């Protein structure tokens, strides 16, 4: 199988990718049960907290303030929620 | 969460009972028209087994570019109901990690060197073995078939035949 390939069917390639991915649901909820996965949360954490406060600074300083750095930071959480719960 | 480790085509068994015991016994040899058992083996046990059954299929493929024009490949389902006059598949024994299928041939097909594949829905196809086809006469609808039984003995299974030659004389 593989991941791209031209499909004559319209939206081919989400069907074909979701029936791929989405029997392995239950696999990728119990496979998170080790230490290394909390290293990896305590790691990421900071990896990616601060170049978003730097960026958020930046941002903010150059837009004359309209839009800051909670709204960068709220925005963050919610696509990475959902890209977490949705995602391939 | 499916995945299939061997197949085993049970020769030594169905050779028999396919009167080519003294052909091979490794080789599986298998005569047009009639059914034959296999087993294939899993590498994890079923959750369910109605939705596993609708999402496979197994295809049989022979020559050398195969088509459905010429009634060189074929593709059917493991179903529990179908037709007995074409290909078909079903499962006999269910275990917990082994199905024993029961494949049927339709009674005029071509022969040559065949080759068994399986579909899993998302996965590509696997090919599980190889296996020949051959007349025989011990089908009733075969254009081949023999009512007596002691003529089959002695003009297909014997291989010691004698060749008359001289004189009208002697
Ligand atoms: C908010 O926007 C108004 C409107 O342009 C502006 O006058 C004010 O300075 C802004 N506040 C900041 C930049 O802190």
């Amino acid at each position: 199988d593989d991941p791209l390939q031209q499909t004559g069917q319209l939206f081919g390639g989400l069907v074909r990718d979701i029936r791929r991915r989405y029997p392995y649901y239950l696999s990728d909820i119990t496979d998170a049960f080790s230490p290394q996965v909390l290293a990896a949360v305590i790691f990421i954490y900071f990896a990616a907290l601060s170049p978003a406060i730097t960026f958020g600074g930046l941002l903010g300083e150059k837009t004359r303030n309209q839009m800051g750095v909670s709204e960068l930071l709220i925005s963050t959480a919610v696509q990475g929620i959902l890209f977490a719960l949705l995602g391939a | 969460a499916l995945g299939i480790k061997s197949c085993d085509f049970q020769a030594a068994r169905n050779n028999e009972e396919h009167h080519t015991k003294a052909l091979s016994s490794r080789r599986l040899f298998v005569r047009r028209g009639q059914p034959f058992t296999i087993i294939l083996y899993f590498r994890a046990p079923v959750r369910a087994f109605l939705p596993a059954l609708k999402k496979v299929a197994l295809t049989a493929q022979t020559g050398e570019q195969p088509s459905k024009i010429n009634r060189t490949q074929a593709t059917f389902p493991i179903s529990s109901l179908g037709d007995r006059k074409w290909w078909s598949a079903v499962v006999e024994e269910r275990d917990a990690q082994s199905w024993t299928i029961s494949v049927t041939t339709p009674a005029d097909a071509v022969i040559g060197h065949y080759s068994l594949l399986l579909q899993v829905s998302g996965r590509k196809q696997l090919l599980l073995g190889q296996f020949t086809l051959l007349f025989n006469p011990w089908n009733r609808e075969d254009a081949v078939f023999l009512k007596n039984e002691a003529q089959r003995m002695e003009y297909l299974l014997n291989q010691n035949g004698l060749i008359y030659l001289g004189t009208a004389d002697c």
